[PDB]
């Protein structure tokens, strides 16, 4: 509910909304247009009152209405959870290290078990993982250290 | 303009397939 | 390369020797990786302004053996 930013003294008629459209609205469609709705058979766009109505009306907001008339602030989120290269993801949580101890590690999605400690490798800057001759994960670079 | 000369690549154009450290 | 999108670029800068295209081994290191995911069938180059280059090759899926240095770099590779 936003009754502070959309309400001041002496009223406010800033917002607009359309009760009159030629048809229904297709999914995710914007129809910003000022076309007077036809009534009967008149092509009237000069007549303003009867049988020729403006397509959009106002959302005149004041600090004193009922709850059903308050200027609610609505934000809708649409996601695309399909087979596609992921771009936006959640806040993955990081933790401590605790070296020289058997610890379950989940390094940047590489999950396993073992004991981790300092090394004297020669990792190149682009390098992220480590392995051996038999292709088993040997060394991992700390993503936050 | 440009020329369409043909040469031999010899041994060249080798990149790291992955980012996994390997030694010996 | 554009394998499953995920555009790949690898670069390496060598000051070269008296010749132009050498034989001495030179590894190629990645720089960036981002999901382009668009059709890529044509390729063109851009030039500069001013008042023996652009050697272009193509890749095929082959099997390779690479000798990894003790430091992790690449010292010698052999085609199969
Ligand atoms: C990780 O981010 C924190 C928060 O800004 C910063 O203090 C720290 O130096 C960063 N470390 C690395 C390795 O980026
Ligand atoms: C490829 O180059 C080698 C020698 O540089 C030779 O096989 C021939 O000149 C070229 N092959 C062509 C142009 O089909
Ligand atoms: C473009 O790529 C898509 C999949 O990435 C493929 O289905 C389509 O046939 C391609 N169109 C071309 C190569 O003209």
């Amino acid at each position: 509910n936003s009754n502070k930013l959309d309400s001041k003294h002496s009223g406010n008629y800033d917002y607009w909304y359309r009760l009159f459209r030629k048809s229904k609205l297709k999914p995710f469609e914007r129809d910003i247009s000022t076309e007077i709705y036809q009534a009967g058979n008149k092509p009237c766009k000069g007549v303003k009152g009867p049988n020729c109505y403006f397509p959009l009306q106002s959302y005149g907001f004041r600090p004193t209405y009922g709850v059903g008339h308050q200027p609610y602030r609505v934000v809708v989120l649409s996601f695309e959870l399909l087979h596609a290269p992921a771009t936006v993801c959640g806040p993955k949580k990081s933790t401590n290290l605790v070296k020289n101890k058997c610890v379950n590690f989940n390094f940047n999605g590489l999950t396993g078990t073992g004991v981790l400690t300092k090394s004297n490798k020669k990792f190149l800057p682009f390098q992220q993982f480590g392995r051996d001759i038999v292709d088993t994960t040997d060394a991992v670079r700390d993503p936050q250290t | 303009t440009t020329t369409q000369s043909y040469t031999n690549s010899f041994t060249r154009g080798v990149y790291y397939p992955d980012k996994v450290f390997r030694s010996s | 390369k554009n394998i499953d999108g995920y555009f790949k670029i690898y670069s390496k800068h060598t000051p070269i020797i008296g010749r132009d295209f050498p034989q001495g081994f030179s590894a190629l290191e990645p720089l960036v990786d981002l999901p382009i995911g668009i059709n890529i069938t044509r390729f063109q180059t851009l030039l500069a302004l001013n008042r023996a280059d652009y050697y272009v090759g193509y890749l095929q899926p082959r099997t390779f053996l690479l000798k990894y240095n003790e430091n992790g770099t690449i010292t010698d590779a052999v085609d199969c």
